[PDB]
RNA sequence: GAGUGGUGGAGAGGUA
C-alpha cells in the first residue's frame, strides 16, 4: 500500500486540519470563570491539538472539497473521526446500529481509498505555492 | 463697511452672484449667495460611530 | 414546561430546605492560590454542582458516560454546568 | 405586494390573518418544498407567498382543505 | 487661518501654551524640522549665562483624545525674532493665530435634496486637496503578566501561525518601526506557558482592532529588573 | 439584543419610500449566518470554519452572495427615543458603500 | 438639414498654463451643449502624470522627521503631490533628486532623464539648513486619470511593500479650471451663429488642442453606443 | 389623527411653492398649449419661464 | 506581577467621507451627504466651482 | 486609459409612441453628459415639419 | 446622436 | 473531551 512515513505525514496533517475545523462549531463546551482559572493555574488532561494558519487549511479544504464531492459517507466519517475523536470501532458500531465487522472493514477501506485519492493532488498543491518572503527595507 | 470692501474687491455689492449649474449646464434662475465660511470638522467621526 | 399562572406565597422553612442542596458553613469564598472553591464555603461545589462541563473536581470522571455519579473523593455530582446557576 | 400589500389586505380582510396564512405558506415552501404556483421571478418565499395570496390561488380555508386533502391521500 | 476672525486668536494660541514662544529676542542660529536654536541679543543677555536658548519640539505625540500634536517651525534661518514672538506652530495654529478648521467656498441653495435637514454637500476638490484629513494616533498596549506557570514570552516562535501573519514581525516577535499594518494582524507576538516549566501553547499576541489601519510610528518597551532583555529591547 | 447595528444617518433623496441604504460592512456583519447558509447551499462552503474565513477574507463571491441574500428582506430602522408608535419602520435595504 | 461644422480657428496662449481657445462656427443653440459637455469631460477624464511612490533613504514612515531639513516629511509629500511632470514615451518612470548644501531645494534640481520634462523650475520642496545634511529621494511617476487614493491602492496592491515606499495619493487630472462662453459669431452672411470660447487652466503639462481633441474623441466614442446600437 | 405623516418638509415645500406660484408678465405669458408635455418642453427649452 | 511592557502607537489618517460631522462657528452643524464630482458642483461664470 | 462602453439593455416599448431606453453602465458623471446633450439637441435642434 | 457625432466629426483622431 | 474576558460598580466629560 502506501509507505508509512507518508502515512504518518497525512495523519499529522489531517489531524491538524480536523483540530482546525473543530474550533468553529457553536454547540461546544463553554467553561465558567473558576474552571478557567483552575486550568490556567494547574492543568490536567485538558490539552489541545495544533491547528493551522488557515491559508494552508484553506487550500487543503479546497482540495478535499473538490475531490470529495462524489462521496458523502467517507466525508462524514473523516469529519466525525477527525473533528470529534471517535474511534473506528465507535463509528463502525454507529453505522452498523442504524454485520458490524464488515462495516468496520468498509469504513477503513473507504478511508484508504479517499486517502489514496487525496495524497498526490495534495503534494502538487503543496509544491505549486509561492512562499511569501519576509519584510525588507529599501534604504 | 462690508459693501465698501466688496466695491474695493470688484465684486457684486450685495454678495450674491449668479451661479450656473454644473449638472445640466444651464443657469439658476435667481442669484445665489457665495462666499467663504470657516468650516470646522468635529470629533464625531463615522468610523468611530458605526 | 408549560405554565399558565405564576403563583406566589410565603416560603415555609421546610420549603426552603427542600429547595436547598446543602448547608453553607464557612465564610471563606474560595482559596487564593489554587482557585477551587472550598468545602461548605460560599461557592462550595459539593453543594452547588460542578465547575467544568461533565467533570469532577479531582478529574477522575471526565466524560458524559458517567452521566450523574458522585465523586467519592470530593462529594460532587457530575452534570452539565447549567446546574451551577 | 412587493411595495404595498394592501391588495392582499383586501383579499384576506385583516393584517394578522394575512401574516399568519402567508407564514403558513412560506413554511410549506421552505420545509415541504412545494412549488410556488406564481412564477417566482427570483424572489424570496415571503414575498412569493404574499404574491400568491395577492393573486388569489390561496386563502386560509383553501390552504386548510389542501393540507387536509394531501393528508387524507397520504393516509 | 480664519479670514474672518476676532483678534483673540493670537491670545488663545500664545497663552494656551502649546506653541514655542521665545524667551529673549535675538537671531536664529540653526532651525531644523525637529528643533530650533537661537542666539540671544547681547543687549538682552545676562553675562553670567552663555547666551543660547534651545527650543526642543515635540514631534507627533499623542493627545488625550487620540489626535495628533506636533510642532512645525515657522521661522527660517537668518531671521531675527523678539521676545514674545512665536517660533513653532502647535497642532492647530497657523503663525501664532488659532486656526481650528479650514475656510472654504460656500453656496447657500438647495441642491437636489442632498442638503436636506442640516446636511452638507462637499465637493471633490475638498477631498483631493486633502483639506480635512486629520491624523489619529492610537495607543495599543501589551503587558507580559505572570501566571504561576511561568512568565509570558514575547517571542516569534509562536505555534499555530504561519507566514500570513508573522511576516511583518522581526526575529524578536515585535513589529518593525514603520510597517503598515491592517486590522487583525499581529503587532507584538506574546505567548504564555500553558503547562509547566511545547508547553507554551496559548497564543496571546496583540491584534489591531478591526477598523484601524496605518503605520506603526513608535514602539516603546518597558521592563522589570528580574527578566533579561532581548535583541529588540 | 443580537443582530443589531448602529450608524450615523444621512439623506438619500434618490431612494423610494420603502428603501434605506445599508452600508456594505454593517450588512455583511448583520447577515453573517444567512451568508453561511447561502455559501453552503451554493456548494462553496462545506464547514463552518471555511465559511467564517471566507467571510473574513471578503471575496467577490461573498459580495455576490450578500447581494442575493439582502433581496427583499427587510430591516427595522429604530431611532431612540422611540416616543410614538412610528419610531420603528421596516425598509427593504439597498446596498451602498460608505 | 442645413447644419455646419466647427473648427479650432484661433488658439491664443495667454501664458504657459492659462490659455483660451475659440471654436467656430457653432449652430444655433449648440453652444451651451458642446460647452457643458466638453466642460464635464475635460474636468473628469483627462490623462496626466503625477507622483505616486516616494522613496527617501533612511526614513521609515512618513510621520518621522529628518535633521537638516525644515519642512517635515508630510510637508514634503504634500509639496511633491503638487508636482507637475510631463513624460513622453514611457508610462512609468523613476526620477532622482540628490542635493546637499544650505538653501532651498527647487524642482529644477531633479536629475531628469531624456523623456521627462519638469515644467515648474521654481517648485520648492525642501529647505536644507545644514551644510552636512543630504537628501536622496527616488520618485515614481505613473500615468492615469481621475483620483485614486492611498487606501484603495493599499487594498488593491497584490505585491508586498518594503518599508520606505511611502505611498502618495494620486491627483492625476491636469485640468483644474475651465470656463466656456457663447458669444455672437462674426459671420459675414449669417447672424444666427455663435462661437465657443473655452478658457482652460491647465497644470502646464497638457497641450490644449490635444486635450480638446481627446475630449472630443471620448464624447464621440461614447455616443457610438447610441449611434450604432439603436 | 387621520392626517398623513409623510408630508413634504421645507425643501420639497420650497420647490413646490416655487413651481406653483405665478408672476405677472414674466416670459411668454398668454400662450396656448396642448398640455403638460408641451409646457414642460417649453420650460426645459427655456422659451417660457 | 508583570515582567515587561511593550507599547506601540498606530497612526491612521482619517479622510472625510459621508457621515463625518461638520460645523461652522455659529451652531450650524451638519453631516456630509455626498462627495460630488467637480463637474457636478455649481460654478460661476469665471469658472470656479463652489 | 480605457473607457467603459455600455450595452443598450432595454427598450421597454410602452406604446407605439413611448419608450424607455435603460442603459448601463457609464463612467462616473457621464450619464448626465450624454443625457443633457441628447436632451438639448432633441428639444431645440431636431429637424422636422409642421 | 448622429447629429452630434457629425457635429463633432471635425477635430477627432 | 482540543483559543478566550468586559459587563459588575463608581466618577467625570460628551452626542441626539
Ligand atoms: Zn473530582
Amino acid at each position: 500500500n502506501l509507505t508509512k512515513e507518508q502515512h504518518e505525514w497525512l495523519n499529522g496533517w489531517l489531524e491538524l486540519w480536523g483540530a482546525w475545523v473543530y474550533s468553529g462549531r457553536l454547540e461546544k463546551r463553554m467553561s465558567s470563570v473558576i474552571a478557567k482559572f483552575m486550568e490556567s493555574v494547574e492543568p490536567g488532561r485538558v490539552m489541545t491539538r495544533p491547528m493551522c494558519n488557515d491559508d494552508d487549511g484553506m487550500l487543503i479544504s479546497q482540495v478535499v472539497d473538490s475531490v470529495m464531492y462524489i462521496d458523502k459517507k467517507a466525508f462524514g466519517i473523516l469529519l466525525s473521526y477527525y473533528a470529534h475523536g471517535s474511534s473506528k470501532h465507535a463509528i463502525a458500531s454507529y453505522y452498523h446500529r442504524v454485520s458490524l465487522a464488515t462495516c468496520r472493514r468498509e469504513v477503513d477501506e473507504i478511508l484508504n481509498a479517499s486517502l489514496f485519492m487525496i495524497y498526490p493532488v495534495l503534494d502538487s498543491a503543496f509544491k505549486n505555492r509561492k512562499r511569501v518572503e519576509k519584510i525588507k527595507h529599501v534604504a | 463697511e462690508i459693501k465698501e470692501l466688496l466695491k474695493l474687491g470688484d465684486l457684486p455689492t450685495s454678495g450674491q452672484i449668479r451661479l450656473y449649474d454644473g449638472r445640466t449646464g444651464e443657469q439658476f434662475e435667481r442669484p445665489v449667495t457665495v462666499g467663504y465660511m470657516y468650516m470646522l470638522k468635529l470629533n464625531h467621526l463615522v468610523d468611530d460611530k458605526m | 414546561e408549560e405554565f399558565d399562572a405564576i403563583k406566589i406565597a410565603l416560603a415555609s422553612p421546610d420549603m426552603i430546605r427542600s429547595w436547598s442542596f446543602g448547608e453553607v458553613k464557612k465564610p471563606e469564598t474560595i482559596n487564593y492560590r489554587t482557585f477551587k472553591p472550598e468545602r461548605d464555603g460560599l461557592f462550595c461545589a459539593r453543594i452547588f454542582g460542578p465547575v467544568k462541563d461533565y467533570e469532577c473536581l479531582c478529574g477522575k470522571y471526565k466524560r458524559l458516560k458517567h452521566r450523574g455519579v458522585i465523586c467519592e473523593k470530593c462529594g460532587v455530582e457530575v452534570t452539565q454546568t447549567k446546574v451551577r446557576r | 405586494a412587493r411595495v404595498t400589500v394592501q391588495d392582499a389586505v383586501e383579499k384576506i380582510g385583516n393584517r394578522f390573518d394575512l401574516v399568519l396564512v402567508a407564514a403558513r405558506r412560506a413554511r410549506q415552501m421552505q420545509v415541504g418544498g412545494k412549488d410556488p404556483l406564481v412564477p417566482e421571478e427570483n424572489d424570496k418565499t415571503t414575498v412569493i407567498a404574499l404574491r400568491e395570496i395577492e393573486e388569489g390561488l390561496i386563502n386560509n380555508q383553501i390552504l386548510d382543505v389542501r393540507e387536509r386533502q394531501e393528508q387524507q391521500e397520504q393516509e | 487661518k480664519p479670514l474672518v476672525g476676532t483678534g483673540m486668536e493670537r491670545a488663545v494660541a500664545v497663552d494656551s501654551g502649546v506653541t514655542a514662544v521665545a524667551k529673549r529676542g535675538g537671531v536664529v542660529q540653526y532651525v531644523d524640522a525637529s528643533r530650533i536654536v537661537i542666539k540671544v541679543n547681547e543687549d538682552e543677555m545676562y553675562p553670567g549665562e552663555a547666551g543660547i536658548d534651545i527650543y526642543n519640539l515635540t514631534k507627533y505625540t499623542r493627545s488625550n483624545q487620540n489626535t495628533c500634536i506636533n510642532q512645525m517651525p515657522c521661522v527660517s534661518l537668518g531671521e531675527p525674532v523678539e521676545r514674545g514672538d512665536v517660533l513653532a506652530d502647535g497642532p492647530s495654529t497657523d503663525l501664532g493665530e488659532l486656526a481650528l478648521g479650514q475656510n472654504m467656498r460656500v453656496a447657500f441653495m438647495p441642491w437636489n435634496g442632498y442638503n436636506f435637514e442640516d446636511s452638507i454637500l462637499v465637493s471633490e476638490r475638498v477631498v483631493q486637496e486633502d483639506r480635512f484629513t486629520t491624523i489619529h494616533i492610537q495607543e495599543l498596549a501589551c503587558v507580559s503578566r505572570d501566571t504561576k506557570l511561568g512568565p509570558e514570552e514575547i517571542t516569534a516562535d509562536i505555534p499555530n501561525v504561519g507566514e500570513a501573519a508573522l511576516s511583518k514581525l522581526d526575529e524578536s516577535g515585535i513589529v518593525y518601526i514603520g510597517a503598515e499594518v491592517t486590522g487583525g494582524d499581529i503587532l507584538v507576538g506574546k505567548v504564555t506557558p500553558k503547562g509547566e516549566t511545547a508547553s507554551d501553547v496559548k497564543d496571546s499576541s496583540l491584534r489591531v482592532p478591526n477598523g484601524v489601519s496605518g503605520t506603526v510610528i513608535d514602539v516603546q518597551v518597558f521592563t522589570r529588573d528580574g527578566v533579561e532583555k532581548d535583541k529588540r529591547a | 439584543v443580537d443582530y443589531s447595528g448602529r450608524s450615523v444617518i444621512t439623506v438619500g433623496p434618490y431612494l423610494r419610500l420603502h428603501q434605506c441604504g445599508l452600508p456594505k460592512k454593517m450588512a455583511l456583519e448583520l447577515f453573517k449566518p444567512f451568508i453561511y447558509g447561502k455559501l453552503e447551499l451554493r456548494g462553496l462552503a462545506t464547514t463552518i470554519k471555511a465559511a467564517k474565513k471566507m467571510v473574513e477574507r471578503e471575496e467577490a463571491v461573498v459580495w455576490d452572495i450578500l447581494d442575493e441574500v439582502i433581496r427583499e428582506h427587510p430591516v427595522l430602522l429604530n431611532r431612540a427615543p422611540t416616543l410614538h408608535r412610528l419610531g420603528i419602520q421596516a425598509f427593504e435595504p439597498v446596498l451602498i458603500e460608505g | 438639414t442645413e447644419f455646419l461644422k466647427p473648427r479650432l480657428v484661433d488658439i491664443e496662449q495667454v501664458s504657459s498654463t492659462h490659455a483660451k481657445v475659440t471654436l467656430e462656427p457653432l449652430e444655433r443653440g449648440f453652444g451651451h451643449t458642446l460647452g457643458n459637455a466638453l466642460r464635464r469631460i475635460l474636468l473628469s477624464s483627462m490623462p496626466g502624470c503625477a507622483v505616486t511612490e516616494v522613496e527617501i533613504d533612511g526614513v521609515l514612515h512618513e510621520y518621522s522627521t529628518k535633521e537638516g531639513v525644515q519642512e517635515d516629511i508630510l510637508e514634503i509629500l504634500l509639496n511633491l503631490k503638487g508636482l507637475a511632470v510631463r513624460v513622453q514615451g514611457k508610462d512609468e518612470v523613476i526620477l532622482t533628486l540628490n542635493k546637499s548644501g544650505i538653501g532651498p531645494v527647487t524642482a529644477a534640481d531633479i536629475t531628469h532623464d531624456g523623456d521627462v520634462e519638469i515644467v515648474k523650475p521654481q517648485h520648492v520642496i525642501c529647505h536644507l539648513t545644514d551644510e552636512n545634511a543630504s537628501i536622496s529621494m527616488r520618485i515614481k511617476v505613473q500615468r492615469g486619470r481621475g483620483y485614486v487614493p492611498a487606501s484603495t491602492r493599499i487594498h488593491s496592491e497584490e505585491d508586498e511593500r518594503p518599508i520606505g515606499r511611502l505611498l502618495v495619493d494620486a491627483c492625476y487630472s491636469p485640468v483644474e479650471r475651465i470656463a466656456y462662453n457663447v458669444e455672437a459669431a462674426r459671420v459675414e452672411q449669417r447672424t444666427d451663429l455663435d462661437k465657443l470660447v473655452i478658457e482652460m487652466e491647465t497644470n502646464g503639462t497638457i497641450d490644449p488642442e490635444e486635450a480638446i481633441r481627446r475630449a472630443a474623441t471620448i464624447l464621440a466614442e461614447q455616443l457610438e453606443a447610441f449611434v450604432d446600437l439603436r | 389623527n387621520g392626517e398623513p405623516i409623510i408630508v413634504p418638509s421645507q425643501d420639497v415645500v420650497l420647490g413646490l411653492y416655487y413651481m406653483t406660484r405665478d408672476c405677472v408678465n414674466a416670459k411668454g405669458e398668454g400662450m396656448v398649449l396642448t398640455g403638460p408635455k408641451e409646457a414642460e418642453r417649453l420650460y426645459r427649452s427655456g422659451l417660457a419661464s | 506581577g508583570v515582567l515587561k511592557i511593550v507599547k506601540v502607537y498606530l497612526a491612521v489618517k482619517r479622510r472625510i467621507q459621508p457621515g463625518d460631522k461638520m460645523a461652522g462657528r455659529h451652531g450650524n452643524k451638519g453631516v456630509i451627504s455626498k462627495i460630488n464630482p467637480i463637474e457636478d458642483m455649481p460654478y460661476d461664470e469665471n469658472g470656479t466651482p463652489v
